[PDB]
């Protein structure tokens, strides 16, 4: 019981508990897919409602015109690395002008989130990311956490119940490269419906993405161009 | 920065007092006891000596009673570690005031200076308090004589008798019946804090050793603080004690 | 840049030029050389153009702060105190900026000259910029507080007028602004060459 | 920097069909003397891109350890992301602005040549920031001398071939050693091309002196 | 630049200044009133510089005030004399110079009447009588003539009236209209406004 | 010693019409009397309606620009929308302004259509004053370039005749021709020029050539 | 230097040390007031007096500024404090304000001294509540009370410290409209209210009045023993 | 009893537990094999795939540097991806500050020096990551040296850290490496690797390998394709 | 007491923030409401005593002109904020010359919900989170727009909310009664006849506040003058 309350204490076992307790954040938002083609590379996350009155969180993020994030987590907390990845960014145009590459630009989250989790008296980062991106080495897809541990993925879900959307992508895994830019955003849909229960389905309001490609910028699409891609796909 | 280790000392209590500073008092409950009293020319201090042996230099000074500056003095119960630190901060507060407006400092200014200082301790920064509660005499062109007496909260007043230290309690209540307002004077009050004292001390027969008296008076516009020397003071006790049967 | 400012029984005048040049080229003609401030105060601009102007937009920034917070909708003595206390503790950088802040308070018509060193002078009659002296002449030439409201702008017209006319470094359209209780109003807007042909007969 | 010590001299390139050549002289200058007449002031940067620089040529020597940390350090990760020339460009317009708004430059003035996904990136930086991006140029006097030189060539045929590029150049390091005080006659040819950075050995000019006796 | 004056009677400090407002060729206000009551029975005068003279002034203004609140009773003219020349001394070194001339008149129910003189380099000097700007050397002449340490407010004002207007003859500025006040147990009491209607 | 500024030349010419703004400027970059480049061009495009030139230090004009462009992005991340001409105009304002004490040394001339749909012509100095004008210019040629708008576009000086707000088809004429007029007698104007114009249907650009003397 | 959360929330939402503090209040020495036409008036009681103490130096109505005066209940280190905090923005406020300061412009500055020292790393929440009265201009009567936790009100009557309860129980039935008409009731209301905390005693009751321009006046032993005098 | 809860303290046996709890945070991560030969030194690491979602060639535990020097790190990969990159400050640093190629036996120094600092304070946390530096050099030779949570740096011949050691440790000793040359090396690696690797908990892996030595020209690099492909077939025909 | 304030629990969520919205519940009740006409904004001012004065009680504050806010749980804690947002609005008219936006104002106060920490910091960081929960209504060229602020720093747009006290009293009979188009005379009546409901004291023109803003006309607060009628339509 002695070794739960801080980050530096390791335990018999060589486990840190608040990094530990930290993954559990992550599972207590909602779920976030995403996956890459050849080409595009489409987040889909899905917007919690706090009550059918109030509106719901934005769980997608401008970073660059190439690059783009889905937050899971700390809502709050996630702005702090927001912020930090927009000047990342903005300094990779200003300095080199250039695009930032996105296995960079997810490496120095790696630098900004180990420091926490390292020293005493502060807490990791609760939030987990999904950050796509169009570079010269085509798409990516990036899953971070709070343990700074961060990953190169086709296709991967995190959030609450996030399991069963990882189930998804992995069967239809040799499809996802030659998806056109409708056919990709369909695959993720699907992974959404399968983490919430039948008694709730996908709507233009609590749905947004985004959509990254070869010849097309990050854009998000709130609620009225979601439609377009919400409509031809049987539930 | 490990929480386990800190003990929390500017924190309240359920009951609203602070604990470090009830316990500081506890402190200068066994201290050297001290007290003071306000007649119409002068005021004095007689402060009683806790350490005694053969083996005592005495090489200083009156040891416990200070001189703050020209015009004041103080006396020290509680702790004396931490006197000393008091002590060499109130003779740069009096240097300060002295530096900016070229004139004594008054003695309301120079109390409330230093009991700034022990707020920052008690209120903030994590640090234990002071263990020190003193006694202050001294003029100024004001309000003339002067008797504060301050404690390790940083709560002080004005008095015009008063005592500090072991058996603190015992003594005031002697200076309340005995004490007369505009009535004493220096001669009749050194008879008074004597009387004071031999009821009060641990140690019969008040040796010459134990309390030494501390006056201070104004002369020809200057303030002249003396500590009498163990002549006079057993001349005191001894005029005293042929008032007890003859 | 030629700039003046009033007071008397109705409520204060301000008058202004439009022109700012920088050397022998003139920059622009039509510049609006007064700021408005709030609704019932109105400043001016002498000097540096970029100074004075981003300088009393803080003073428009604090005014707004102070209506807010306390709600006691700042009097024109203390907003001149405010634009002063900016202004000194950047003193020795080169900031180079004049100015008068106008409008009406419970006390009366106040009017005050805050300058880029901290001066800061209430007054009944004030001028400023490179035409000033000019200013003060047709000003001082037989104003009485006791004027009416028509007789005091003919006075600002004719102020001006022969203001720019002897400045190569005044001139454009003389910019009128009355002040009364509740706020300042746009007298007029008039070129200075089609007023001097009039007063020329 | 006031008196750059060992300054040192013009740097031509001009870009032809699928390549850049860079020619500089091999001459170090102290002041007014030609003191090392043996260096190489055409780094090679990757394998793609080439830099080659005047004034101070201790600044070049520190450009010249930074920026071979940042493509080693590039390297080092593997991502298969390389600085192509542009970027290598748009970085020495700020370190030579960012010194500069602090008033302590470095004075140099720098040609980054390159060949990359068939589009050469000839490209010109200075110590106040001043950047761009020309078919052909020159810094210190060689824009006063061979600039004209390229120019009058480019004008009439702008696309030069690999052998015309280096003959082109061989002219006009030729005129720099007759019309410029601080030149030298050894200097090295750099072409970057798609085969990669390869730096010929210090060659020299034939000189026609024969109009000494027309003067005569 | 502008005048100062100061005279100190037996049981009285009267002070003068001038009311012009300068800038440039023009005189921008004519009733400015350059005396800065710092207590009751305290004034202060400050010319110098047209910015640092009201910032610097008001900087002890508020202290001298602050003072009288915090221990129930004002300072004595003496302590404000040795006060005001710290913080202007202070400051000389700094990256933040002022350049005033002040005089501290002042009247003290022990001490009696004082005025202090002090330059730009905070120098301070208790004189019976001062004065500052290009006006102290055609004044404190006639001051040294007809002063007296038994003078009565009724010759003092009349004597005042003598070095005044003598400003309006050779001094070459215009100063029109002086302002006057005097200091007595009492406190401050103003006096008739001297104007030489040109 | 170090002289940190020098004059590159440049010539910028705005002109705000009701529905249209005009912002061209030439592409001769010269430093002394030796030209770099014969292609530099001035104007920089910001948002879809918002075009800015920028007349001065090179070394300024691209450091600025990238400057802008950063705190574009920083106010449509913030508040999600793009920024207005007024917006710009203001943020610009307080941007040179930083600079004080060290300014840059540039010319902005910011153009383009308001919230209105009406033509805003915003002229900076290097301080980071600005006021709204229909037609503004800008750099060595400044000077010759006001004085034709004054006659052609203000009526000025002309007694009885009718004021007709000035049309895009004489206004494509009209900025033309004072540069063939401008590269003639500048030495810092020449080799070719870019017009971009800004409608509310997009930024056109179009180059016309220039005397390469 | 020493950064820790000394305050901090609690499974039930409250904060012990803001509690705690206004424990330090819940005995204090009992200081109310009210408010007249133009006049308005303090008073607290002293329980330590020995006839021993000097009673200048020990009076806990003080004065911020020339329009504003104010007392306090609690721990009186801590009220030194905040009085020579708000004493230095009283006239920073007239040299940034050429005008006076407000009554309501001080309490706010007294409530946020005493929020920031809630949040901030390594500190206590001060246990003093002060009570601050004064004259805003156009000559309207003002009274407001602070709390440890920096929330500030106004009043028209009022009582903190030791005893505060039974006082109000005094006051709300007592205060009405044709009360506070003359000068003498009004101090003899609060005279009258001290009565519930009265020891059977009472020559120790400390007042202090405010009419108009005039500044505070503190009454002597013998004028409000004057007061007293008259019961039935 | 409270004695482990900090780096700060000593049992009373004198044992730091802080410290001995980071190293068993290495006892659970995968296994990673090194080597020298004459030619050079060979790096082996089992990179357990976690999910099929997982690009080939995600979490790579094989670091470079410096252009010469190679990391194998076994341990928490977020306190390694912060080792590797500080050691690269050092390598930088040294090229800076000395300008020359780092050898490896003071770069193995500096670094264990950085994770030993963090032992001492109760403010910081031992690193759980284990890792090993091989070099080669034309004027140094084949170089192997292992760091450990607590800054201990030997060299080795062969070495194996994280979960499978005895295993490891003991298949390496049989064979001579001495008078070996590398290209068979790379051959016995693979070999060691799918003998010491065995699915009970764990399912599928990537087998990574380093050339360093005669065959890069003292270059640090991954084994290429071709001998990659030739170097596993054989480990997969001598497995049975 | 042995649990830092940026100790996870092991539920992911932190202490200190978890206590925060634990304070809200003690806090007065505030209603907020949503019209494309406007917003209007309710609360009780909770007068504790027949001696104090219920003007100087003000709970509803105005952040700029075309933003107004609320506030509820501690008030001591809402002046932070309050004073924070009106320095945003201005530096957003100062620099770039345009009203800031309602959502841009409540990134600039969410942005200082999680500030709190205690190592690593300046002596102006905060050693617990806010206690106070915001509401900001606001017209802007998006039109009339309510938003919520918790201790947590998630700002959400709502066309309703009710804090303090009791939200769920408030909130159960808020949703109902709040359909669409509904316009601010409307909105004001069904606010109070939830508010009346569900506070003890009786309603009285003195004894709670009311407000609201418009397109074309500046944040209003209503009198007594004015309240008196508005009660009388009860």
């Amino acid at each position: 019981n002695q070794y739960d309350n801080d980050v530096t204490v390791w335990s018999p076992q060589g486990r840190i508990h608040q990094i530990e307790y930290a993954m559990e954040a992550v599972k207590q938002g909602s779920a976030t897919v995403g996956l890459k083609s050849k080409t595009h590379a489409v987040l889909v996350a899905l917007k919690r409602a706090q009550s059918e009155l109030a509106a719901h969180q934005k769980k997608i993020l401008h970073v660059d015109n190439h690059i783009g994030i889905s937050i899971a987590g700390l809502t709050a907390d996630a702005r702090l690395l927001c912020n930090f990845m927009r000047q990342e960014c903005l300094d990779s145009r200003f300095v080199f002008d250039r695009p930032l590459p996105v296995s960079r630009l997810v490496s120095l989250i790696g630098s900004k989130t180990q420091i926490p989790t390292q020293r005493y008296g502060r807490r990791p980062y609760g939030v987990g990311l999904l950050i796509a991106g169009y570079d010269d080495m085509g798409p990516h897809i990036f899953q971070t956490c709070p343990s700074a541990n961060y990953f190169d993925c086709r296709a991967m879900s995190i959030g609450a119940r996030s399991q069963s959307a990882r189930t998804y992508l992995e069967r239809h895994m040799s499809e996802f490269m030659e998806c056109n830019l409708n056919e990709l955003v369909k695959h993720g849909l699907r992974a959404l419906r399968e983490t919430l229960p039948a008694e709730q389905d996908l709507t233009t309001k609590n749905v947004s993405i985004g959509i990254v490609g070869k010849d097309l910028e990050f854009t998000i699409y709130d609620d009225d161009d979601v439609s377009p891609f919400l409509e031809g796909l049987e539930e | 920065m490990s929480r386990r280790y800190d003990s929390r000392t500017t924190i309240f209590s359920p009951e609203g007092r602070l604990y470090q500073v009830e316990y500081a008092m506890e402190a200068i409950g066994h201290a050297g006891t001290c007290l003071g009293i306000l007649a119409n020319d002068g005021v004095l201090l007689a402060a009683e000596r806790r350490n005694i042996h053969k083996l005592l230099d005495e090489v200083f000074f009156s040891e416990k009673i200070y001189k703050l500056n020209e015009d004041m003095a103080c006396s020290v119960a509680g702790i004396t570690s931490d006197a000393n630190v008091l002590t060499n901060e109130l003779r740069l507060i009096a240097q300060r005031y002295l530096l900016q407006y070229q004139e004594p400092i008054p003695c309301e200014q120079l109390v409330t200076a230093l009991c700034d200082i022990k707020q920052a301790y008690t209120q903030f920064g994590g640090k234990r308090p002071f263990g020190v509660s003193l006694l202050y005499i001294g003029w100024d062109k004001h309000y003339g004589f002067q008797l504060y007496q301050s404690d390790p909260s940083g709560n002080y007043g004005g008095w015009k008798a008063t005592c500090i230290g072991n058996n603190s309690a015992a003594a005031v209540s002697m200076l309340k019946q005995d004490y007369k307002e505009g009535e004493m004077t220096l001669k009749s009050a050194l008879a008074l804090a004597i009387k004071v004292l031999n009821k009060t001390m641990d140690v019969s027969k008040l040796s010459a050793e134990k309390v030494e008296i501390a006056t201070l008076t104004r002369e020809n516009g200057k303030t002249v603080i003396r500590v009498l020397k163990q002549k006079e003071v057993e001349q005191l006790i001894k005029k005293h004690e042929e008032e007890e049967a003859k | 840049t030629t700039t003046l400012a009033f007071k008397f029984q109705h409520g204060v005048i301000v008058a202004v030029d439009s022109r700012a040049s920088a050397g022998n080229y003139i920059a622009t003609l039509k510049v609006n050389k007064v700021i408005e401030i709030n609704p019932y105060l109105l400043g001016t601009m002498s000097g540096c153009a970029a100074d004075c102007l981003y300088w009393e937009r803080l003073l428009a920034k604090e005014c707004r702060l102070y209506y807010l917070r306390n709600g006691e909708r700042i009097s024109v003595s203390a907003a001149s105190k405010l634009l002063s206390n900016m202004m000194c503790q950047y003193r020795g950088m080169g900031l180079s900026m004049g100015s008068m802040i106008c409008g009406w308070d419970k006390k009366g018509p106040g009017l005050y000259y805050v300058d880029e060193n901290g001066t800061r002078l209430s007054g009944n009659m004030f001028s400023t910029g490179s035409g000033n002296s000019h200013a003060y002449g047709v000003m001082d030439s037989g104003y009485r507080p006791d004027l009416s409201i028509e007789e005091a702008y003919d006075l600002g017209r004719r102020a001006i007028v022969h203001a720019t006319h002897r400045d190569s470094y005044s001139g454009g359209v003389v910019n009128m602004y009355h002040m009364k209780e509740d706020g300042w109003v746009k007298v007029e807007s008039t070129d200075v060459s089609d007023l001097m042909h009039q007063y020329r007969e | 920097t006031q008196n750059p010590m060992v300054t040192g001299t013009s740097v031509l390139g001009l870009k032809f069909e699928g390549g850049v050549v860079i020619a500089a002289d091999m001459l170090g200058s102290y002041g007014s003397l030609a003191r090392f007449r043996n260096i190489s002031r055409i780094m090679r940067v990757n394998n793609s891109t080439m830099l080659g620089a005047s004034g101070d040529y201790a600044d070049f020597q520190y450009l010249k350890q930074v920026l071979g940390q940042m493509v080693i350090d590039e390297e080092l990760l593997g991502d298969g992301h390389s600085y192509s020339p542009k970027a290598i460009h748009s970085w020495l317009t700020r370190a030579m602005y960012s010194r500069r708004s602090k008033m302590n430059p470095l004075w140099n003035t720098m040609v980054i040549g390159g060949y990359a996904d068939g589009e050469s990136f000839l490209g010109y930086v200075d110590m106040l920031g001043v950047a761009y991006e020309a078919p052909s140029l020159a810094t210190g006097y060689g824009a006063y001398l061979a600039q004209p030189l390229l120019r009058e060539v480019l004008e009439k045929q702008p696309v030069l071939s690999q052998t015309e590029a280096r003959e082109l150049v061989e002219r006009c390091m030729r005129v720099l050693y007759y019309r410029d005080a601080r030149s030298y006659n050894r200097f090295q040819i750099a072409t970057v091309t798609e085969k990669g950075v390869e730096i010929e050995g210090p060659l020299s000019a034939e000189t026609n002196w024969d109009i000494a006796h027309m003067i005569s | 630049m502008e005048y100062l004056i100061g005279i100190q009677g037996p049981d009285y400090v009267l002070v003068a200044s001038d009311r012009v407002a300068a800038s440039n060729i023009v005189q921008m206000k004519d009733d400015h009133d350059k005396m800065f009551k710092m207590s009751e029975k305290i004034l202060l005068l400050c010319v110098g510089e047209a910015g640092d003279t009201v910032q610097f002034a008001e900087y002890i203004q508020k202290n001298v005030q602050l003072y009288k609140m915090r221990n129930g009773y004002e300072l004595s003219p003496t302590a404000a004399a040795n006060f005001t020349r710290r913080n202007l001394a202070d400051y000389l070194r700094s990256r933040t110079p002022y350049h005033v001339n002040l005089l501290l008149a002042g009247y003290d129910e022990h001490e009696g009447p004082a005025l202090y003189y002090m330059d730009y380099l905070a120098a301070l000097a208790k004189a019976p009588f001062a004065a500052h700007g290009y006006g102290a050397f055609l004044t404190l002449s006639i001051l040294d003539r007809y002063y007296t340490p038994t003078i009565s407010r009724e010759k003092a004002v009349e004597l005042l009236r003598k070095c005044l207007e003598e400003l309006q003859k050779r001094f070459i500025l215009n100063l029109p209209t002086f302002s006057v006040r005097i200091i007595d147990r009492n406190g401050i009491h103003d006096l008739d406004n001297i104007s030489f209607p040109k | 010693r170090f002289s940190p500024y020098a004059f590159n030349g440049g010539t910028v010419l705005a002109i705000a019409g009701e529905d249209f703004s005009i912002v061209a400027s030439d592409t001769r970059l010269s430093e002394g009397f030796s030209i770099h480049t014969r292609d530099s061009p001035k104007c920089y495009k910001l948002t879809d309606k918002t075009v800015i030139g920028c007349s001065g230090f090179h070394g300024d004009c691209l450091t600025l620009t990238k400057i802008i462009e950063a705190r574009l992005k920083m106010y449509k991340h913030s508040n999600n929308k793009a920024m207005t001409t007024g917006a710009i105009a203001a943020m610009l304002s307080t941007i040179l302004y930083s600079r004080r004490f060290f300014p840059y040394y540039v010319y902005n001339i910011i153009g383009g259509l308001d919230e209105e749909g009406k033509g805003a012509v915003y002229s900076f100095d290097p301080v980071g004053s600005y006021q709204r004008d229909s037609f503004k210019a800008g750099g060595s040629a400044s000077a010759m370039l006001q004085p034709l708008l004054d006659n052609q576009v203000g009526f000025k000086n002309m007694q009885n005749v009718e004021h007709v707000p000035l049309s895009l088809d004489r206004a494509m004429r009209l900025v033309k021709d004072v540069f063939i007029s401008a590269a003639e007698r500048d030495v810092y104007t020449g080799d070719a020029l870019k017009v971009c114009i800004v409608t509310k249907e997009g930024i056109r650009g179009e180059t016309v050539p220039l005397r390469k003397d | 230097s020493y950064d820790r959360a000394i305050t901090v929330f609690s499974p039930d939402g409250h904060l012990f040390q803001v509690e705690y503090a206004q424990e330090a209040v819940k005995k204090g020495s009992t200081a109310v007031g009210v408010r007249g036409k133009d006049i308005v008036v303090l008073g607290v009681e002293k329980k330590s007096v020995a006839k021993l103490q000097d009673e200048r130096t020990v009076r806990k109505i003080c004065a911020l500024d020339d329009n504003v005066c104010m007392a306090f209940a609690g721990l009186t280190a801590d009220a030194r404090i905040v009085i020579n905090r708000a004493r230095v923005e009283c006239q920073s406020h007239r040299l940034t304000v050429e005008d006076p300061v407000t009554v309501e412009y001080i309490t706010r500055y007294i409530a946020s001294l005493k929020q920031r020292y809630t949040q901030s790393n390594g500190r206590r929440p001060f246990g003093i509540s002060a009570l601050i009265v004064g004259f805003d201009f156009d000559g309207t009567p003002r009274l407001y009370q602070t709390d440890p936790s920096g929330t500030y009100h106004a009043w028209k009557a009022n009582a903190i410290g030791r005893g505060a309860k039974s006082v109000r129980e005094f006051l709300e039935k007592n205060y009405t409209d044709e009360a506070i008409e003359t000068d003498d009731l009004t101090i003899k209301l609060v005279i009258k209210a001290l009565l519930e905390v009265v020891q059977s005693g009472g020559k120790n009751i400390e007042l202090a009045v405010m009419r108009r321009d005039q500044p505070l006046k503190i009454l002597n032993p013998e004028e409000i023993e004057k007061y007293v005098a008259e019961i039935e | 009893t409270g004695y482990d809860l900090s780096a700060s303290t000593f049992s009373p046996d004198g044992r730091v537990f802080q410290v001995e709890y980071a190293m068993k945070a290495v006892e659970n991560s995968s296994t990673a094999i090194g080597i020298r030969c004459k030619d050079g030194v060979v790096f082996g690491v089992e990179k357990l795939v976690l999910s099929k979602l997982y690009e080939e060639g995600s979490n790579k535990r094989l670091f470079n540097v410096d252009r010469h020097v190679g990391m194998a790190v076994a341990g928490l990969l977020a306190d390694a991806r912060s080792l590797a990159d500080i050691a690269r400050e050092e390598a930088s640093n040294f090229r800076s500050n000395f300008g020359y190629n780092i050898p490896l036996k003071h770069l193995a120094d500096r670094v264990a020096m950085y994770v030993h600092a963090y032992t001492l304070y109760s403010a910081v946390r031992p690193f759980g990551c284990s890792f090993m530096l091989g070099s080669y050099s034309v004027n140094d030779g084949a170089q192997l040296y292992m760091i450990d949570p607590s800054g201990v740096s030997y060299g080795y011949w062969g070495c194996a850290i994280g979960k499978a050691r005895q295993a490891a440790k003991t298949e390496i000793e049989k064979l001579q490496m001495k008078e070996m040359t590398c290209r068979d090396v790379v051959k016995e690696v693979a070999k060691i690797i799918y003998i010491v690797h065995d699915e009970v908990k764990d399912k599928a892996f990537e087998l990574e390998l380093s050339w360093v030595g005669e065959i890069t020209n003292g270059r640090h690099e991954i084994v290429p394709k071709d001998v990659r492909e030739e170097a596993e077939k054989y480990a997969k025909e001598s497995l049975k | 007491y042995d649990r830092g304030v940026n100790t996870f629990s092991p539920e992911g969520r932190l202490f200190q923030v978890e206590y925060a919205i634990e304070a809200i519940k003690l806090g007065s009740t505030a209603i907020g409401i949503q019209t494309s006409e406007g917003v209007c904004l309710a609360v009780e001012k909770r007068i504790t005593s027949p001696l104090m004065e219920p003007s100087s009680i003000e709970k509803i504050v105005e952040i700029d002109a075309h933003i107004g806010c609320a506030m509820s749980g501690l008030i001591a804690d809402a002046k932070t904020l309050i004073d924070k947002a009106r320095v945003e609005t201005q530096n957003h008219w100062f620099t770039y010359n345009e009203t800031m936006t309602v959502e841009s104002v409540t990134q600039a106060v969410s942005n200082l919900a999680l500030q709190f920490g205690e190592e690593d910091a300046d002596p102006g960081a905060m050693s617990r989170p806010f206690g106070v929960a915001l509401l900001f209504g606001g017209v802007d060229e998006k039109g009339p727009q309510l938003f919520h602020m918790d201790p947590s720093g998630t700002f959400v747009q709502c066309d309703a909310r009710a804090i303090g006290s009791a939200s769920e009293g408030a909130q159960s009979s808020l949703q109902e009664v709040y359909h669409k188009s509904m316009t601010l005379k409307e909105a004001i009546k069904s606010s109070l006849i939830i508010l009346k409901q569900v506070m003890e004291e009786k309603l009285n023109a003195t004894n709670i506040e009311l407000a609201t803003v418009q397109p074309g006309q500046n944040f209003h607060m209503f009198t007594k003058e004015e309240l008196e009628e508005v009660i009388k339509d009860i």
